[PDB]
RNA sequence: UACCCGCAGAAGAAGCACCGGCUAACUCCGUGCCAGCAGCCGCGGUAAUACGGAGGGUGCAAGCGUUAAUCGGAAUUACUGGGCGUAAAGCGCACGCAGGCGGUUUGUUAAGUCAGAUGUGAAAUCCCCGGGCUCAACCUGGGAACUGCAUCUGAUACUGG
RNA sequence: UUAGCUAGUAGGUGGGGUAACGGCUCACCUAGGCGACGAUCCCUAGCUGGUCUGAGAGGAUGACCAGCCACACUGGAACU
């Protein structure tokens, strides 16, 4: 029931006395079709072990995102280390207008109508961290109503 | 002199005439002062093919503007319908 | 009700004529900042009655000269 | 300006049936519907995200028989029109005349409905209409005219339409060989395998 | 120099929240009072109080929900280097209406929502979100 | 970056020069072959690239690559260049159009025939 | 002339680019750092999915490619929307005119600002709701819009005087 | 990597002149005028409604249609 997407695989290296040792890294993201999203980053000498370590870490360290019906709640921004990221709630059925890693993370996030833009570095690890930070700090009308101590109708 | 006349603004073989108020030295489809309606000779049934603001037309005629032969025909056809 | 403007008097050396700095205050069309912009006008004055640094109130009239199409109505803030 | 080649090659590439043949004989009998066409057809490569957006748009095009410039203009119109863009895109494809002829079962395939339109066998509100892409407003009647009413392939297509599922938004009277486009269909009225958001994301780069 | 007290007010709020300070004090003003009036009415601070006669000190009692701060973001919009005036149609919606925009209007300082209901705009002081 | 600094000196853009200046914003230019010859490419490659020195019509003297296998190009030959550089040649910025005004199509070429000016081979 | 009716018979009517990655789509045979490709990374030295042909496939389609040119992507002149310890970037330091900015209170002004009204902002164009050509392109009715400027009537929080 | 420019020049009186104001012209008088908010000089260029692109702000542009301006072998002049 948790849909799982790998974003990108990459071969890294490590130079030793014998020569170059190659390894593989895997960036996977999981989600429940709702606000529960979580990513993982595994690494091994072999690709199925790296995707399995990534899905293993992604199934835990899940994060909860207060969605609306199928879209966001307010235009939110997210940063991590190279990637300022803008995302915006959109009308019904305009699709996921997003780049690379953000399409996979919002698709398993269960969003369906976004207008996104990734500025800066588009490294999938940091931009998926920047989207996780943006969706995590996106706040609902209930949370702001309980916070300000007013009703939702007093907030409009 | 100032005149009241048609102005060919249509497709090919399917004309449509804006009845405008213009200085007669200007071009046909060119510079004009006031557009006082239209006429469609290929007007279908159940649509208007003639509409003239006769209060403005009588205002410019009170100013001394002349009327073309077809415009005076369309004023006749309005004053026969009404 | 007639349209009139005000401004400092820049120079008064030529007779029956003064130069008036009208300093309008417009917004920049791109950056949104409000920038003071200065406009010089040659103003006809009878009697050479104005001085430098004087505030004046002017109206637009028929062209008295080549560069002069403005005539004052009255003087405010005469002194330094 | 039409695709005239093999149709099951298209259904083999898309992987599913596109109803490009009448359905009398089973498609698994007429072709290997589970194998892509060509020499290297048995292999299934890891198809990319642009690949699945292309295969979805080529599915919907190869269903309705619409070329790319026209399917682009339908996207421009569906994005201009209010509401869901993909749903308006499907409502326009379902508003096509050769589709209404197929859904009423006057032609066995959408191509045969197209040929009846092109061969002046369809009257819309009494007037003969020759264009496949004529938009059909709601509360419109659409009939076989008198001369082509005595065709064999017409009542054979109505036989296969009785074998097929009845659309809710229409109301056909097979004796007079006419029908009535009552309303535009809902998305729930249509098929559920079409992912219209992949097309919107394709034309929304 | 102290060119801007309102941005000093907002910065003392923002650093007070980040420092988990209970109260934040500052030199008072008629505008700083009207802004703390708005922030109290809209629910971001508990209470304000101005004391003293010759040099008054405005004290703001901050508000904390579930440990962390209520005021997630607070920003100065119009500044002495760049003033911002808006008409009633182009008033902003902070956080799709969840945050507020403190607007100075001819009928006093109010939020952007009350500026729309009053049918008149003015100078945007700050975005509070 | 201060708005006053941008008021006093605005953000000026970068006027990008064209890497095909002899065309003079034209798609193709007629030239006359001055010298037809070969050139060795850069160090990673190794070939004999067929390239001609052309006096153009507008007055310029540019060199131009001759694509495809085989060419009937001579001196005092009237060709049509179209723009487009060869990476692995220093100073060649243009391509001759094969099948234009003196140049022949590639002999016995059956794929990409319009990129080389070759008629459809009837069976 | 549009348009309509009749005749005869599938007849008289499909091509172009591409298939290493970006970028949808693979095998074989020649070939041997030659011939050649090429937008970038890069291919070719005897098993080339990268050259040339073939088979197959993919994208478009009475068009398809190439070239030129503009914007975009490029937040890569950054107002919206960037930076300056080490990646490009803080003048060697300071005083200081013009310029930019300016603590707090009251009163007044109404310049800026905000609201309303009037005039104007040609028509066409764009957009919305419709109408007409068998549909569409197209033509067209009405409206909105033209984000502007001027004048007047008001408001006085903010800025200015 | 154009910083100074200007003597009908800037203004005044009067005469002439034009359909009409006016250095428009002329005599006389004064010594002004413009300019760092870029004068002068150089290169380029018809302007707009608009068009293309762009989410927008913006960028580029001004073919067709419509409005204004300018020219009619080149340089000049006047007549009706
Ligand atoms: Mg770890
Ligand atoms: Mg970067
Ligand atoms: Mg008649
Ligand atoms: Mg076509
Ligand atoms: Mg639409
Ligand atoms: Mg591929
Ligand atoms: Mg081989
Ligand atoms: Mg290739
Ligand atoms: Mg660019
Ligand atoms: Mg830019
Ligand atoms: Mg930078
Ligand atoms: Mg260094
Ligand atoms: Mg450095
Ligand atoms: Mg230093
Ligand atoms: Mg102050
Ligand atoms: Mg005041
Ligand atoms: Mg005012
Ligand atoms: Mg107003
Ligand atoms: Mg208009
Ligand atoms: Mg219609
Ligand atoms: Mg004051
Ligand atoms: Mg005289
Ligand atoms: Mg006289
Ligand atoms: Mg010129
Ligand atoms: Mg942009
Ligand atoms: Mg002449």
């Amino acid at each position: 029931e948790l849909q799982e997407k790998l974003i990108a695989v990459n071969r890294v290296s490590k130079t030793v006395k014998g020569g170059r040792i190659f390894s593989f890294t895997a960036l996977t993201v999981v989600g429940d079709g709702n606000g529960r999203v979580g990513f993982g980053y595994g690494k091994a000498r072999e690709v199925p072990a790296a995707i399995q370590k990534a899905m293993e870490k992604a199934r835990r360290n899940m994060i909860n995102v207060a969605l609306n019906n199928g879209t966001l709640q307010h235009p939110v921004k997210g940063v991590h280390t190279g990637s300022r990221v803008f995302m915006q709630p959109a009308s019904e059925g305009t699709g996921i207008i997003a780049g690379g890693a953000m399409r996979a993370v919002l698709e398993v996030a269960g969003v369906h109508n976004v207008l996104a833009k990734a500025y800066g570095s588009t490294n999938p690890i940091n931009v998926v961290r920047a989207t996780i930070d943006g969706l995590e700090n996106m706040n609902s009308p209930e949370m702001v109503a309980a916070k300000r101590g007013k009703s939702v109708e007093e907030i409009l | 002199m100032v005149t009241i006349r048609l102005a060919r603004h249509g497709a090919k073989k399917r004309p449509f005439y804006q009845v405008v108020v213009a200085d007669s030295r200007n071009a046909r489809n060119g510079r004009f002062i006031e557009r006082v309606g239209f006429f469609n000779p290929i007007a279908s049934e159940k649509e208007e093919g003639t509409r003239l603001d006769l209060d403005r037309i009588a205002h410019w005629v009170g100013q001394g503007a002349t009327i073309s032969d077809r415009v005076a025909a369309l004023i006749k056809e309005v004053n026969k319908a009404a | 009700k007639i349209r009139t403007l005000q401004g400092r008097v820049v120079s008064d050396k030529m007779e029956k004529s003064i130069v008036v700095a009208i300093e309008r205050f417009v917004k920049h069309p791109i950056y949104g900042k409000f920038i003071k912009r200065t406009t010089k006008l040659h103003v006809h004055d009878e009697n050479n009655e104005c001085g430098i640094g004087d505030v004046v109130e002017i109206r637009e009239c028929r062209p008295l000269s080549k560069t002069k199409s403005w005539t004052l109505v009255r003087v405010v803030e005469k002194a330094v | 300006a039409r695709y005239l080649g093999p149709k099951l090659k298209l259904s083999r590439r898309e992987g599913t049936d596109l109803f490009l043949k009448s359905g009398v004989r089973a498609i698994d009998t007429k072709c290997k519907i589970e194998q892509a066409p060509g020499q290297h057809g048995a292999r299934k490569p890891r198809l990319s995200d642009y690949g699945v957006q292309l295969r979805e748009k080529q599915k919907v095009r190869r269903i309705y028989g619409v070329l790319e410039r026209q399917f682009r203009n339908y996207y421009k119109e569906a994005a201009r029109l209010k509401g869901n863009t993909g749903e308006n895109l499907l409502a326009l494809l379902e508003g096509r005349l050769d589709n209404v002829v197929y859904r009423m079962g006057f032609g066995a395939t959408r191509a045969e409905a197209r040929q009846l339109v092109s061969h002046k066998a369809i009257m819309v509100n009494g007037r003969v209409v020759n264009i496949a892409s004529y938009q059909v407003s709601p509360n419109d009647v659409v009939s076989i005219r008198e001369k082509a009413k005595k065709q064999s392939r017409v009542k054979a297509a109505l036989e296969l339409a009785e074998q097929r599922e009845k659309p809710t938004w229409l109301e056909v009277d097979a004796g007079k060989m006419e029908g009535t486009f009552k309303r535009k269909p809902e998305r729930s009225d249509l098929s559920a395998d079409i992912n219209e958001h992949l097309i919107v994301e394709l034309y929304s780069k | 120099s102290m060119q801007d007290p309102i941005a000093d007010m907002l910065t003392r709020i923002r650093n007070g929240q980040a420092a988990n300070k209970a109260a934040v004090t500052m030199p008072s003003s008629k505008l700083k009072v009207a802004i703390a009036n708005v922030l109290k009415e809209e629910g971001f601070i508990e209470d304000f109080k101005v004391e003293g006669d010759t040099k008054p000190e405005l004290e703001l009692t901050l508000k904390y929900f579930q440990g962390k701060a209520v005021v997630e973001s607070i920003q100065r919009v119009s500044r002495p280097g760049l003033r911002i005036y808006k008409r009633k149609d182009e008033l902003p919606k902070v956080m799709a209406g969840l945050g507020i925009a403190v607007v100075s209007t001819s009928k006093g300082v109010m939020t952007d929502r009350a500026a729309r209901q009053a049918g008149l705009g003015g100078e945007i002081i700050c975005y509070v979100a | 970056a201060t708005v006053n600094q941008l008021v006093r000196k605005p953000r000026a853009r970068k006027v990008a020069k064209s890497n095909v200046p002899a065309l003079e914003a034209c798609p193709q230019k007629r030239g006359v072959c001055t010298r037809v010859y070969t050139t060795t490419p850069k160090k990673p490659n190794s070939a004999l690239r067929k390239v001609c020195r052309v006096r153009l019509t507008n007055g310029f003297e540019v060199t131009s690559y001759i694509g495809g296998e085989g060419h009937n190009l001579q001196e005092h030959s009237v060709i049509l260049i179209r723009g487009g550089r060869v990476k692995d040649l220093p100073g060649v910025r243009y391509h001759t159009v094969r099948g234009a005004l003196d140049c022949s199509g590639v002999k016995d070429r059956k794929q990409a025939r319009s990129k080389y000016g070759v008629k459809r081979p009837k069976a």
